[PDB]
């Protein structure tokens, strides 16, 4: 119960963090970069997180 | 690799040995110098961290634009995905030999400077048109052409195989070849054989594919077919069944005839016009050559004109053997009896005879083809004659 309450108390400031775009991967390339189509915008050559 | 242009006599000569020995000596000097300097200090760390500075300069979220115009002063107009266009600076680490209008460039996120170019798909029309290795077969299958094979080789193969012979005499190779003959003699067969035996991008188009349904698309198709023929190094463009697009060009016609004429004019210009044609060789086949345009088959357009005659007496035996090679036969086959008749038989007719004989043997369940089977198949094949007996004779 205490964990539930604590999570619901920090969730207010956890919910103001910016979302993340959802894109479609075209093909991996280069050192560690990727080519992604972020609809409705154009494509990007983005990095990849270490994980 | 951007090496010196020898431009010595260009024929095996002592001057060309000396210029070449000099290049080898200089290259040996460079190799020794680089090896010794690498041993003294790797310089790998120095080579690295320049890439790190470059990656710092080009931010993480590189955007893909579309180059529109180069102002020729390390500046450009680049269009973003939304449609907006920006006047930016082409930075120094981008290989400018790749930049051309319409290319997919990589743009900086904040400053939109050009910081790279992306590779592009490889099928404008190449995958559709190119034939790869001809599935039919190599030169072995073709039987009884011989002289025609030699002419085709002297036209398309020899220039790529031994060009010194031409460069010595100073003559450029003959421009193009047109293969003409009655239906079923081996024009397409020879074209496919040279396609599979050659080392150049071979493109095949049937004239009926140039009769498009929308205005200007036939001309656009020919323009693009020759456009992706200089982009692919040595190439051979084989326009089979030219008779569909080329014709006497009678002015008094209406309908799609005008559009076909315009397509033919565009093809004429591509074959020989204001611009140099680069290194592209053209082959054309036509059952009916008498109806073509003199402008289309004038000497400077098509130099060589090869005639394909119907097999007479021994070419017939050769085709029969070639097409019955992979087929078990009973020891009673009178192939000579089959061919002896002067029935104007064509090679396609022989192939049909063999295939139908095999098919009817299969139908009867037998394990071997018989002479009677071959005779009945030949009779069935020759049943497709038609026409009127007394008429014309
Ligand atoms: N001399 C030959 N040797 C082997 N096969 C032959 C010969 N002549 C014709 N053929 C056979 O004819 C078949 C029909 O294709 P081919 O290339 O011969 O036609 P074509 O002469 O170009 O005819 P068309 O003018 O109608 O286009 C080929 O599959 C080939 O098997
Ligand atoms: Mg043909």
């Amino acid at each position: 119960l205490n964990a539930k309450v604590r999570l619901l108390r920090e969730e207010l400031q956890l919910l103001q963090e910016q979302g993340s775009y959802v894109g479609e991967v075209v093909r991996a390339m280069d050192k560690k970069k990727v080519l992604v189509k972020v609809h409705p915008e154009g494509k990007f050559v983005v990095d990849v997180d270490k994980n | 690799a951007s090496k010196l242009p020898l431009v010595t006599p260009h024929t095996q000569c002592r001057l060309k040995l000396l210029k070449l020995e000099r290049i080898k000596d200089y290259l040996l000097m460079e190799e020794e110098f680089i090896r010794n300097q690498e041993q003294m200090k790797p310089l790998e760390e120095k080579q690295e961290e320049e890439r790190s500075k470059v990656d710092d300069l080009r931010g993480t979220p590189m955007s893909v634009g579309t180059l529109e115009e180069i102002i020729d002063d390390n500046h450009a107009i680049v269009s973003t995905s939304v449609g907006s266009e920006h006047y930016v600076s082409i930075l120094s680490f981008v290989d400018k030999d790749l930049l051309e209008p319409g290319c997919s460039v990589l743009l900086n996120h904040k400053v939109h400077a050009v910081i790279g170019v992306l590779m592009d798909d490889t099928d404008p029309l190449v995958t559709v048109m190119k034939v790869e290795k001809a599935p039919q077969e190599t030169y072995a299958d073709i039987g009884g052409l011989d002289n025609q094979i030699q002419e085709i080789k002297e036209s398309v193969e020899l220039p790529l195989t031994h060009p010194e012979y031409y460069e010595e005499m100073g003559i450029k190779p003959p421009k193009g070849v047109i293969l003409y003959g009655p239906p079923g003699t081996g024009k397409t067969l020879l074209a496919k054989a040279v396609a599979n035996q050659t080392s150049a991008t071979f493109l095949r188009v049937v004239g009926s594919e140039l009769i498009q349904k929308y205005l200007g698309d036939g001309p656009k198709l020919v323009r693009e077919l020759f456009r992706v023929a200089e982009e692919h190094a040595p190439s051979i463009v084989f326009i089979d069944e030219i008779d569909a697009i080329g014709t006497k060009r009678y002015d008094s016609n209406s309908g799609g005839e005008r559009e076909i004429q315009r397509t033919m004019l565009e093809l004429l210009n591509q074959l020989d016009g204001f611009d140099s044609r680069g290194d592209v060789k053209v082959i054309m086949a036509t059952n009916r050559i008498e109806t073509l345009d003199p402008a289309l088959i004038r000497p400077g357009r098509i130099d060589r004109k090869i005639e394909f005659p119907l097999p007479d007496e021994k070419t017939k035996k050769r085709i029969f053997q070639i097409h019955t090679s992979r087929m078990t036969l009973a020891d009673d086959v009178t192939l000579d009896d089959l061919i002896m008749a002067k029935d104007d038989l064509s090679g396609a007719d022989i192939k049909a005879i063999c295939t139908e004989a095999g098919l009817m043997a299969l139908r009867e369940r037998r394990m071997k083809v018989t002479n009677e089977d071959f005779k009945k198949s030949k009779e069935n094949v020759l049943y497709k004659k038609q026409e009127g007996t007394p008429e014309g004779l």
